């Protein structure tokens, strides 16, 4: 006669609407995982952690910067870093472990078995997708040290056919071979859409993503002029 | 209201009651209230969004139904699972890492597990395995571990003779069939609900059991089903009554427990692995 | 018609100036063999490079549909074709000519990206790129022999199905050539017997749906010819003959709608002629007065 269920945003239900995890979202939002040297990455991550209030996380980032981005034996700290990663993982804090794996790179990947690494990666990806954070999830997938996770970002290839000929186009060109005409004509500014080309399933029309976004903000008809109620107003 | 379940994203709920209605609330105006079953609906659960807005409902009419939202926003009845000769107690989708797999437990002691070969066609399901628990099943809980080191594992809790009321079954790669893996002889009180804690990087599986008290086990996988070092770590008797439902944190750290007293309380463990109550709600 | 100097600084004398289709981008071929590009409430230079060994006479843009493509005739018998990647990169060089390339003007985009060059030897070549995605290849197809010293060319901006491709050729007298689908080869179409003085600029006009083409000739006196179709025969008629320049006219250019004609002569005066009958609408000078 009783039903209990906990929620994703910390909400508790039993109908009870008990509100009763913004730190995880913020850390995912402003960690830096690539494109910068190890020292800069660790310093930025520690600054973010200290600003949020996780003192131990910032201390861990700075300690990693001391340990790696510098005599003691080269492999004297490998067991320590592996133990720190396992301690973060076992307590349910997966974002820190995955971020350390991304930032350190191959310097620590060999110290952890592929099964546990993939488990951590999948858990963090599931958590990120749960909070509707696609950007950080895709960044983790792309930077993943495990090939299995990196391959999870690839039936993501769309096939395009020119309408004037009903034939396939080359996977690297914007010019139709048969019709000899640009089938990627922009539907607003009338140029060549070499990059992002937003499409409509109904009227099969589209153009520059920014142009279409700006056009739909002031009207509801397809800019190509077909009458298809694309946004239905 | 017999059960409430949040969706994957935590923005929608599915509430089923004895009024022959299953309601879906969106962040909370009920966008759809439709009659589902010929009997009272016990549990309704959500599925991973990669398969779409999919609901599973088990009822007293010996049938388990799978619902899907289609575009206003109307819910359709994708499939009926009439394999059960008696009432179906609990139904739970498997974790997304195993694909679209459904498991139902019947009051006759048979746990039936289904799977749709094509995730794009929910109208078809196949009874991949059937497990006999030799006792009246009450609730089941899948193991949400996404690690490749843990085989797909399902635990069945019976509310049935002072025998073990909790059976844990594990997938065997060679035999390609579930089999008994762990039997909790220490749990002889009737079991009303079980809920595995989300793994989320942990090296061991944490099991929460609903009984006359609240019990938490850490089924550590020791190095044929894999043996476990089963050891209860939290015997909470703050309820002073029977336990109905148990729900875990979204990170598998805080266990929400609800008893017959009408009070919902949360349990978390410090760094000594000493579980303690972190709040009382009512 | 208020004239105001644009905030642009050039270290060398500019020979030719060409706008873009939108009117934002522009190109100039300065006296130091430098092809510059400016961008748009002021003008900001974005590119400048040396192109050839000799002087660059005329520079003109292509249609933006194929991309930011520039052409430049030179004295080294070369007409380089440039592309924008802002790092402008030369795509090809059309050195098939034997004498100085007097002028180069891009063809209308209604028939693809084509290119024509008039050589001082009296032969006009025509280049086309079958693959728009790869501008590094340009196959010569038509070798129009004018039998006279070519001075300028101008394509026909007409894009209707009833009008064949059309190229004007001057001399330094006016010979107009039209494409013939029956023979699949360019030939002679018409000749302006009324033109005897040397020509320094020949320019068609944007038809904008007219039933006839308009030709403007730069000579000792500005002449406007209305070519009315009836090779397709033409009713060549002269509708204007202005001696206001009192000197040889060097440049002629039409507006986007083909209604007002600009003529710049040796008198240092830019004169705008508009239909009313054609009469002057504004006399300019070097300082803009
Ligand atoms: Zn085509
Ligand atoms: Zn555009
Ligand atoms: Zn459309």
């Amino acid at each position: 006669p009783e039903g209990l269920c906990y929620g994703l945003f910390g909400d508790l239900a039993f109908l009870s609407v008990f509100e009763t995890m913004r730190w995880f979202v913020d850390t995912a939002e402003r960690y830096a995982l690539a494109g910068r040297p190890l020292a800069e990455l660790c310093d930025h991550n520690a600054k973010v952690a200290r600003e949020l209030g996780r003192n131990q996380v910032a201390q861990t980032w700075t300690m990693l910067r001391i340990i790696y981005c510098s005599r003691l034996p080269p492999d004297f700290f490998g067991v320590l870093v592996r133990d720190m990663l396992h301690f973060y993982a076992e307590q349910g804090d997966v974002q820190m472990a995955v971020s350390v794996l991304i930032v350190l790179g191959e310097r620590v990947r060999k110290d952890i078995d592929e099964q546990t690494q993939e488990h951590w990666y999948t858990s963090y990806i599931d958590l990120l997708q749960r909070f509707r954070l696609w950007n950080v999830s895709n960044e983790v997938v792309k930077l993943s040290t495990s090939r299995a996770v990196s391959c999870l970002n690839q039936s993501t290839t769309l096939h395009v056919n020119c309408s004037h000929c009903k034939r396939p186009m080359s996977s690297r060109g914007w010019v139709c071979d048969r019709c000899h005409r640009c089938a990627s004509m922009c539907a607003v500014c009338h140029h060549v859409v070499k990059g992002l080309f937003v499409w409509c399933q109904g009227c099969s029309h589209g153009g520059h993503l920014q142009h279409i976004m700006k056009w739909l903000e002031g009207s509801s008809h397809c800019p190509a002029g077909c009458g298809h109620l694309c946004e239905y107003s | 209201i017999h059960d409430v379940s949040f969706d994957f994203h935590g923005r929608r709920m599915a509430t089923c009651s004895s009024d022959q209605s299953v309601k879906v609330w969106d962040k909370w105006h009920c966008t759809a209230s439709w009659k589902t079953h010929s009997g009272s609906v016990w549990r309704v659960t959500w599925a991973h969004p990669e398969f779409g807005q999919v609901l599973a409902s088990c009822s007293f009419d010996r049938t388990a139904a799978v619902w899907e939202e289609i575009v206003q926003s109307h819910w359709v009845k994708r499939t009926t699972l009439v394999d059960s000769r008696t009432s179906v107690t609990d139904v739970k989708f498997a974790p997304k890492h195993m694909g679209l797999m459904l498991a139902t437990c019947s009051a006759d002691g048979i746990v039936r597990i289904y799977e749709a070969p094509d995730v794009m066609n929910l109208s078809q399901w196949s009874l991949q395995h059937e497990i006999s628990c030799k006792l009246s099943c009450s609730c089941i809980s899948w193991n949400p571990s996404s690690s490749r080191a843990h085989s797909p594992m399902i635990a069945v809790g019976s509310d049935d003779n002072a025998m073990a009321k909790v059976q844990i079954f594990e997938y065997n790669e060679n035999t390609r069939k579930y089999a008994k893996a762990e039997t909790l002889m220490t749990v002889t009180d009737p079991v009303h609900d079980i809920a595995f804690a989300p793994n989320l990087g942990r090296s061991f599986h944490i099991l929460a059991i609903a009984t006359k008290d609240v019990r938490i086990f850490t089924l550590k996988p020791v190095r044929g089903p894999t043996k476990f070092e089963i050891h209860i770590v939290a015997q909470f008797d703050n309820h002073n009554s029977q336990v109905w439902r148990v729900s875990w944190n979204i990170t598998g750290t805080v266990l929400a427990s609800s008893g017959d007293d009408g009070c919902v309380r949360l349990w978390k463990a410090n760094y000594m692995d000493n579980w303690k109550c972190t709040g009382i709600l009512k």
